[PDB]
């Protein structure tokens, strides 16, 4: 259950398969940086609060760590832990130069104002500031943070520093360093990850019949990517059940001024079949509607022939497994989601250059990554003969396992 | 702690004392033992300067003694306590003694009589 | 410097009045209180060379604890209050306490070094009273050997002999089995040893606790035709032989044909199993409460008869027997390494004594019979007088006194005069060899002619005590360890 | 398992007496940057070992963090972070312009090896260079380490920051810049005490009987001094027992038979046990020795006018109600064993400035800064009808407070 328990135990097989000792797992299951910090913060009403904040530094051995800070009440240092672990692991399968790095505020920006919100990022940047920098850590956004966060925090650091540091944190909006493709990063992502996956396979993109669980945001937008060339054949998990049961039809482009809120396209009371369909005979799934989705009971009911993970934990092991073993594509979501993480490094490496590119630019250098990863993950899963989640981890750790070992730390 | 400190140092002081040597420092150096069963060869090599007048047992025997005491105490998988001692009592089945209960009781009994047998 | 053996009498612990004490077949004593028994263990005086501890035969008569009980140490945990301390000292050895300390006649007491020229310590009541306050404290529980490795030694025999093997084994980690005849396990403390020395339920509980351990007893097996010695050592590697010693001698003498002469073994199992079943109402036993009773042969068997017959509420009770009464001080010749023969006027004589006010008598000596009568039922009972005196070398032998013709009324006669070997030739399914009805053994390295067959027990050892049986159980589990895997702690 | 919440009650006592505000305790009742790290270390066996290393900083408005270094197997963050707010305390009771810090690492150096030692604490300090320095944070020994160490530590911050940095780290040996005085600092400090007492008691120091349980560097220094002032030393303990004698002890002699460990005890001579020394008829007693020593047996039984806590909690609550009921003067340690403290800050002064002072400088500095020390806090507990600890707590937080009021932290 415990998830810093659960990532120990990830990175303990991978490093096991792969053939290292278990010094390197001692020194990989634990960040080796920690920093807790109380920040006082004067509200409105003339009182002070104290915050707690939390920053994580997992491994600086590839380069400077790379995070994302939340601000939500429920964070916690095993929590920001494990998720640095994660942060590092992706970086590793994606091939950046950067380390495993994360943060946390424990806080309610909805009970919070905006000048509170300020003074609080503010204050977080003045408490982590020995720590952090373009060199040795690199903030991003999370869950309730955004650009107007990251650009007070950009502000703050410049202000310590005496000069400007754009580098020194990423999410930025575009006046002051931002890049292009941050929005449509994960679709995109997912879009490249399945269409690399059918030209590996002997599928085409042509008829492509599509069952996706999403519908909303991440969901709408690969569907209408796909409605290009593919079709579709279902859509589950809309918020209210299987609303949308096309079953061999598609779906005219209502992208344009749609959301959830009212309705989800056209109206609500429209027929409804049931919350659960799945099964038809499809040939790309895309489940995002809930944390594991699929289960043993319902492992060997879908009759997809591939499957590109787009939530957190859509899948348990022994779902993976039958997958596997059905030969079954299974794309993990740590790859399928990594092109925020890209598009912040390639914002990182603008503002280390001064030269800011172009939507094109970034699109086609990230099909390029993302196919680069994928076909590592794939041709290593092979040889080895193992699953693509278990591939994709051990691809994350070896980069981290074979840097301490050359820098000498085991 | 401290009490049984004291009291091992008033001993070896004593020890000491029985060959008349009233420093520790030169008790130290000084070899006032006499060995009973140890080879030659092993003085020489280890005890150099002491006293062995029948030489006796070897290093592979010491060795082997360690080890088989070392053994059954770490395999010992029947009780959970400590063997009564025999060093200055009689127990049975425990370390000979030469005015055991049954020498004794004969002895007493043979000088009563005043019989033979 | 103590000084408890000089300034500290020894004393006894609650015990009922003889007179109230047959109306009921409980318990005849109680253990030492907290304060006599440490008043009581003060007396010991951490003997050197203890004495009291050599277990050993010594002019034919034991001397000593044979399963070298460590009295000195157990008896000083005692003075100074240790109770768990002094439980585990005394499980170190004895596995059965319950029953020595309150059966076993201690013959430690007597081969003590405070016992010339003062009373010895009670060693088997401080015991007693060491177990039961660990049982009422509820620290004896199942230790439950983790280690079990696939091994059978199918013991035969619930007598203590077989349940001190089948712990040992258990421990060891070898499952055994415990074959039984009757239907209660116990061996002679379930049915042999009266209810009023040894209640039953201790020995139930000691069942109960084996059985949680995992010894899987077994009842209602003659292990004969029932069940065959080939088999037997086909399904099992070792077999083991606790048969013990139940075949008793009789008198080839005119006149014991006449019905009313039955066995002690046979009339005290029927009175203890009746009393177990159904408090004696089901009459599947003997009663003479209004017959003479004429116990032939002295001893145990002989007390615990008595002891029956009394509280059977007997007309009549007496006891016969040929040897002369005790002289109530040690001899030139007895000194006290030896076990003392003195008076001793244990129980179920001196009830009588109390109890009977027209013949306030007993211990009938120097006469155990002749001719008896005839003609259906017992009517009378023929006596005559006989003398110890030396012949040809100076040995001992038996002169009858023409003049002392006496007959005494006798309805129902018992015969307790010895014991002989186990039950041969009639368990010959086995090729164990015998010479005396004893299967051929020798103290130590207990291996019979037949491979995986130890013999134990008084089945090997003639006619012996609970700690005796005990003590062989140990050894025969050790060696039988020891052959089945080549080592064997104990 | 309490000591945290021990320390933050007696801050929240302290402040309420005081009439602060429940922020400035919010504030001042945890460390605002504690550090968590993992230390790779080389061991002589050729293997890698990971430690785990803590730095608490608690305040750092009234000037850079002092704090001391453990090797200990049972350290923790929270005794990590107690540590430092004693430590905060104990620079607010003696003036000096220092916060609270406190270091700590998991191992056991009776295991640990020269090398091995020398190379874990290099990793510790490479691991906390981040946030320390002789401008933010400055360490000094504690259990389990010395003089060596701290060269260590002082040789691989220099090694760092390119240029020698002797002030970075206290408790070095003279040839690096270490001070005189630092043995003998802690019982200077209670001999001043001792005195500064004696003479608002109206007790003549001349003639007075001393009494000292312990008999260490500390308790040999501190009779050392009372013999030298005039007092008679009538009572004196070590490992193996102690010594009556109401006309005087002859110090000089024992401390010439002195060991190193410090016992003067005969071998054939029976000895006074300390529960019965404690009880001896005197006007000062010092226990310098194990904690846990008074409580309400031989409270009454306590014969001394005036008791100082030389050691590290040797009095109880209760012990210390019923001494306050008897009208006996009691020093406590927090006062009392500040000499090292002093004297580190006074090694932080000759660092900064290049001049090292000689034995009578320290003398005379320390002499006046604990009598400041002493007066003020009991000037506070006449005014106000407590006792000394509780008036040296709010000394010791009145400070800080007023420096993050100042500052405006608050
Ligand atoms: C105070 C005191 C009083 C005593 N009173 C008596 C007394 O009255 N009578 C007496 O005889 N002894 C008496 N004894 C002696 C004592 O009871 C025995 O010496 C001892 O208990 C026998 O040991 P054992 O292990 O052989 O037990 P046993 O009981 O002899 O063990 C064998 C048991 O298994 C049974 N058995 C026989 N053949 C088989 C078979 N083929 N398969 C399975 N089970 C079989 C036997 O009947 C018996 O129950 C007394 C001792 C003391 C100290
Ligand atoms: S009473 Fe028995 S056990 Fe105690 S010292 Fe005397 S002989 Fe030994
Ligand atoms: S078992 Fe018998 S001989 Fe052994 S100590 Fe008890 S009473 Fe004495």
């Amino acid at each position: 259950l415990d998830v810093l328990k659960s990532t120990q135990t990830v990175i303990h097989k991978a490093l096991e398969k792969l053939g290292y000792p278990e010094e390197v797992y001692e020194l990989l299951k634990e960040p080796m940086r920690l920093l807790t910090v109380k920040i006082p913060v004067r509200m409105d009403d003339g009182s002070v609060k104290i915050f707690t904040g939390y920053r994580a530094q997992h491994n600086d051995s590839v380069g400077p760590t790379k995070g994302g800070i939340r601000f939500h009440p429920n964070v916690t240092e095993k929590e920001v832990k494990a998720l640095s672990i994660w942060m590092s692991l992706k970086c590793g399968i994606i091939d950046l130069p950067y380390g495993g790095g994360k943060g946390g505020i424990v806080c309610d920006p909805r009970d919070m104002s905006f000048r509170e919100l300020e003074r609080l990022s503010r204050g977080y940047v003045r408490a982590i500031s020995q720590i952090v920098g373009p060199t040795k850590d690199v903030p991003a956004p999370d869950v309730f943070t955004n650009s107007q966060i990251m650009a007070w925090m950009m502000d703050e650091y410049s202000r310590i520093d005496e000069f400007n540091s754009p580098g020194f944190i990423t999410g930025k909006p575009l006046v002051l360093g931002g890049s292009h493709g941050r929005e449509s990063a994960t679709a995109k992502g997912v879009t490249i990850c399945i269409k690399e996956a059918a030209k590996k396979r002997g599928i085409d993109i042509k008829g492509a019949r599509v069952v996706v669980q999403g519908f909303g945001n991440a969901g709408s937008y690969l569907a209408k990517f796909m409605h290009d060339a593919g079709a579709k054949v279902v859509g589950i998990s809309d918020a209210y059940g299987g609303l949308y049961d096309p079953e061999g039809l598609d779906i005219d482009y209502l992208l344009d001024r749609r959301d959830s809120f009212g309705t989800v396209t056209k109206l609500f009371n429209d027929t409804i079949t049931n919350q659960e369909l799945l099964e038809l005979d499809c040939d790309i799934l895309v489940p995002a509607a809930i944390e594991n989705q699929i289960t043993e009971e319902n492992a060997h009911n879908i009759r997809a022939k591939i499957v590109v993970e787009a939530a957190n934990g859509p899948t348990t092991l022994e779902g993976t497994k039958i997958l596997s073993d059905r030969d079954i594509l299974l794309v993990p979501d740590v790859l399928a989601s990594a092109g925020g993480v890209t598009v912040s490094y390639f914002e990182w490496v603008q503002n280390n250059q001064g030269f800011y590119w172009s939507e094109e630019e970034v699109e086609e250098k990230l099909e390029k990554m993302m196919v680069k990863s994928f076909n590592n993950i794939y041709e290593m899963a092979n040889n080895r003969r193992i699953d693509m989640r278990l591939a994709a981890y051990m691809v994350g750790v070896r980069k981290m396992a074979e840097a301490s070992r050359f820098r000498g730390w085991i | 702690v401290s009490k049984y400190g004291k009291s091992i140092t008033e001993g070896v002081v004593k020890v000491m004392s029985k060959m008349g040597i009233s420093t520790v420092q030169s008790y130290r150096g000084a070899q006032i033992f006499e060995a009973v069963g140890i080879s030659r060869d092993v003085i020489d090599r280890y005890f150099s300067g002491t006293a062995s007048q029948l030489g006796g047992i070897d290093l592979q025997t010491i060795a082997e003694e360690a080890q088989r005491r070392h053994r059954e105490a770490y395999q010992d998988d029947y009780s959970k306590t400590l063997e009564p001692g025999s060093d200055f009592q009689w127990r049975n089945g425990g370390e000979h003694h030469a005015f055991n209960p049954k020498t004794i009781h004969t002895l007493q009994w043979a000088c009563r009589r005043n019989d033979y047998n | 410097k103590p000084t408890g053996f000089m300034e500290i009498k020894r004393e006894k612990p609650a015990e009922r009045d003889p007179l109230t004490r047959l109306k009921d077949w409980k318990e005849y004593s109680a253990p030492f209180s907290e304060e006599a028994s440490k008043r009581q263990g003060a007396r010991c005086m951490d003997c050197g060379t203890p004495f009291c501890q050599i277990g050993a035969d010594i002019n034919g008569f034991t001397s000593g604890c044979p399963i070298y009980n460590l009295i000195p140490e157990w008896n000083g945990l005692v003075y100074r209050g240790r109770w768990k301390e002094a439980l585990e000292r005394l499980l170190k050895t004895n596995n059965f306490p319950e029953f020595t300390g309150r059966v076993c006649p201690a013959p430690c007491e007597g081969s003590c070094t405070l016992a010339i020229s003062d009373p010895a310590v009670s060693i088997k009541n401080i015991e007693r009273t060491i177990i039961d306050k660990g049982f009422e404290n509820g620290w004896i529980q199942p230790r439950i050997p983790k280690k079990r490795t696939g091994k059978k030694v199918a013991i035969v025999g619930s007598g203590p002999a077989g349940l001190a093997s089948a712990d040992q084994l258990n421990q060891a980690g070898h499952s055994v089995t415990v074959f039984e005849r009757a239907d209660r396990a116990g061996g002679l403390l379930t049915y042999g040893i009266p209810n009023m020395k040894l209640e039953k339920g201790i020995v139930e509980r000691r069942i109960k606790l084996l059985t949680q351990e995992g010894i899987d007893f077994v009842t209602n097996t003659e292990i004969g035709v029932d069940i065959t010695a080939d088999e037997l050592k086909e399904q099992f590697d070792a077999v083991i032989l606790c048969t013990g010693a139940q075949k008793q001698r009789d008198l080839l003498i005119e006149g014991r044909d006449s019905k009313g002469v039955h066995y002690a073994m046979d009339y005290l199992t029927l009175a203890t199993k009746s009393y177990l079943d159904s408090n004696f109402k089901d009459k599947q036993f003997i009663d003479a409460k209004g017959k003479d009773v004429i116990v032939i042969g002295g001893g145990d068997t002989g007390a615990d008869c008595v002891a029956t017959a009394l509280r059977q509420k007997a007309k009549s009770v007496h006891q016969f027997g040929k040897h002369p009464k005790l002289p109530p001080a040690r001899t030139n010749d007895n000194m006290w390494p030896e076990q003392p023969h003195v008076f001793t006027l244990e129980y179920a004589y001196e009830e009588a004594e109390a109890k009977f006010g027209r013949d306030p008598r007993e211990y009938s000596i120097q006469t155990t019979k002749m001719v008896a009568d005839k003609n259906g039922k017992l009517k009378e009972l023929h006596t005559i007088q006989m003398e110890k005196v030396k012949n040809e070398h100076g040995k001992y032998e038996f002169r009858e006194l023409p003049g002392t013709e006496k007959v005494w009324p006798a309805q129902l006669v018992f015969i307790a005069i010895g014991f002989e070997g186990t039950e041969q030739p009639l368990l010959k399914q086995f090729g164990v060899n015998s010479v005396n009805n004893k299967i051929s053994a020798a103290y130590g390295d207990y291996q019979t002619n037949i491979d995986g067959v130890f013999a134990a027990g008084d089945a090997r050892r003639g006619q012996s005590l609970i700690v005796w049986a005990i003590n062989e159980g140990r050894e025969v589990a050790r060696e039988v360890d020891r052959y089945l895997m080549g080592s064997s702690v104990l």
